[PDB]
């Protein structure tokens, strides 16, 4: 069924899951017409496909092209979605083929269930949690890619960079959880917080800078009091 | 006009034939049904007065031979049995209309709500959704499970209805997968109606059938049955037009005959706002709509 807080440690367990994020695939920006009319542009987008035990982040490029003469796109986008993650399924060898796929949005649902018939051992579950894959464009070099792909494209990342070498997939979810969060909540402050040193150094290969344990500490301390602040910011407290 | 006679009436029983009803007294003097209209199948129910648990009856077509109840003490039934012996069967009858010991089929002559529930209903067909041979007619209860009910557990008591599943292969063509989802025409038309079915009688038939069994029975899979059978056609865009004229007047004619007082039980709140107000079919069932309107507008 639906995945919640009671059910936590499932993710981090050896049956091999992904969660799918579906929220940046089709992405405009609305603009005025000549005439005073109002008109959207669509910009490139990705899929958001993630294992939460290994890091490991399938990045589905979802170029604007895809739209071209298209109808109903934010209902198109849901099932396109469920296309390429279907597609991604079928690519993999079957002992790497996930046992459940868990859907941040329960729109995706139906949709994917249809591309996965030929799948019928996989179950397809919604969560109730409210995750903050949505950020995932905040990480400059996964809006990078993304921005300047001319064509369809996978690329692969491991969201994680090497914290399993040192902490758990709960530990290290739960770090990437958090700095999703405060860059969803306040962009321009969680990045301060993350880049304002620039001798700790984002290595070539990875996506976040490199913290000493300790640093993470302080850094996970940072991010806290942040999303805290904006919750006061927000409802006055 | 033929005759279902019965041998009896040992237990109190409120017995249906169609859509009438009469309450027979525990010995009463009661030994059958005449002046049945021949063309129509008919269906022919009981509910007990003292376990109201189990409505149950037989459905059967006086062409096909000349049938009977006798009550059974050791099942605590009423069996509907053929007689084979034509010149028994007059002359005990023969008996029975001259000591006016039967209740008449009371069809008023302006009435076509028969007819119009039964249009496309034959035994020959029903006997393939209930399977027992070696009977002419073929009986059904209010617990009976279907086929698709079983596969979600006795499979010769079943009732075998086509198997419609929105999210199953045959519903959805690789590659077609959004198309198919939602806009079920390939489904309804090449599938079921040139595939299956073999053409739209059949397809009002088994829909009519399964209605008839919900509302007669509470046979909760017959519901299921009738409303997925509306909603394949409300969910397709393309649908012949006589088709779509067709369906309007049946299920009026189903709607009109409802017992108000099962609506809330035998009618989907889902199925049928998404059939008459955000299908594709929304505008093309207006005698339907404006009954339901009308009659259950709560519901909606
Ligand atoms: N007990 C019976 N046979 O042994 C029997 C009783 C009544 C009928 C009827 F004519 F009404 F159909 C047929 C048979
Ligand atoms: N051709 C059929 N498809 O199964 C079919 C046609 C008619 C009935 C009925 F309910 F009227 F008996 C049942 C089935």
């Amino acid at each position: 069924g639906a995945m919640n807080s009671s059910n936590y440690a499932e993710l981090f367990n050896n049956d091999i899951k992904l969660f799918v994020d579906d929220t940046n695939v089709y992405r405009v920006t609305v603009h005025k017409t000549f005439e005073g009319n109002v008109a959207t542009k669509a910009i490139n987008g990705c899929i958001f496909t993630l294992n939460p035990k290994t890091g490991h982040l399938f990045l589905k490029i979802i170029h604007t092209s895809v739209w071209a003469g298209q109808k109903r796109l934010s209902q198109l986008a849901k099932w396109k979605t469920a296309e390429e993650v279907s597609a991604l399924v079928r690519s993999l060898p079957k002992e790497e083929q996930p046992k459940q796929i868990i859907v941040t949005r329960k729109a995706m649902l139906d949709p994917l269930e249809v591309h996965m018939l030929d799948f019928p051992n996989i179950a397809i579950r919604p969560t109730e949690l409210r995750l903050p894959f949505s950020a995932a464009m905040s990480i400059d070099k996964l809006s990078d890619v993304v921005m300047k792909a001319t064509e369809p494209q996978m690329v692969l990342f491991n969201i994680y960079d090497d914290w399993l070498d040192r902490i758990s997939s709960y530990t290290a979810f739960s770090r990437l959880t958090l700095l999703l969060r405060a860059l969803k909540t306040n962009e321009e402050s969680a990045k301060m917080i993350l880049l304002s040193d620039p001798t700790i150094t984002i290595k070539s290969y990875h996506l976040w800078p490199s913290f000493t344990d300790e640093q993470w500490i302080t850094i996970e301390s940072q991010m806290r009091d942040l999303i805290l602040t904006e919750y006061g910011r927000k409802y006055n407290v | 006009m033929n005759t279902v006679p019965f041998t009896s009436a040992p237990i109190e029983v409120t017995i249906g034939i169609d859509q009438y009803s009469f309450n027979v007294k525990e010995n009463q003097p009661f030994h059958g049904i005449k002046d049945i209209p021949i063309g129509h199948v008919h269906v022919i129910h009981f509910q007990h007065a003292d376990n109201s648990s189990m409505r149950y009856g037989y459905w059967f077509d006086c062409r096909m031979g000349n049938f009977y109840i006798q009550y059974d003490p050791k099942d605590g039934l009423y069996k509907m049995m053929e007689e084979r012996d034509g010149a028994k069967f007059e002359n005990i009858v023969h008996n029975f209309k001259e000591r006016q010991m039967m209740v008449s089929y009371p069809k008023i002559d302006e009435d076509d709500t028969w007819y119009n529930l039964t249009e496309f209903v034959q035994m020959d067909k029903i006997r393939k959704i209930v399977r027992k041979d070696e009977n002419q007619f073929s009986y059904v209860d209010s617990s009976m499970t279907t086929v698709q009910e079983n596969e979600l557990s006795d499979p010769a008591h079943s009732l075998n209805y086509t198997v419609i599943n929105f999210k199953s292969r045959e519903a959805i063509r690789p590659g077609h997968e959004m198309e198919d989802f939602l806009d079920k025409s390939y489904y309804l038309n090449t599938v079921m109606l040139q595939g299956i079915f073999k053409n739209s009688s059949n397809y009002f038939g088994e829909l009519q059938f399964a209605f008839l069994n919900a509302m007669f029975f509470g046979n909760y899979g017959s519901s299921l049955q009738w409303h997925a059978m509306i909603e394949l056609i409300c969910s397709s865009a393309t649908v012949p037009k006589h088709m779509l004229d067709k369906l309007d007047e049946i299920l009026y004619y189903q709607i009109k005959t409802l017992p108000e007082q099962y609506s809330d039980i035998l009618l989907n709140e889902r199925v049928w706002n998404i059939c008459l107000y955000s299908s594709f079919q929304k505008n093309s069932l207006h005698n339907t709509e404006k009954i339901m309107e009308n009659k259950y507008p709560e519901l909606l």
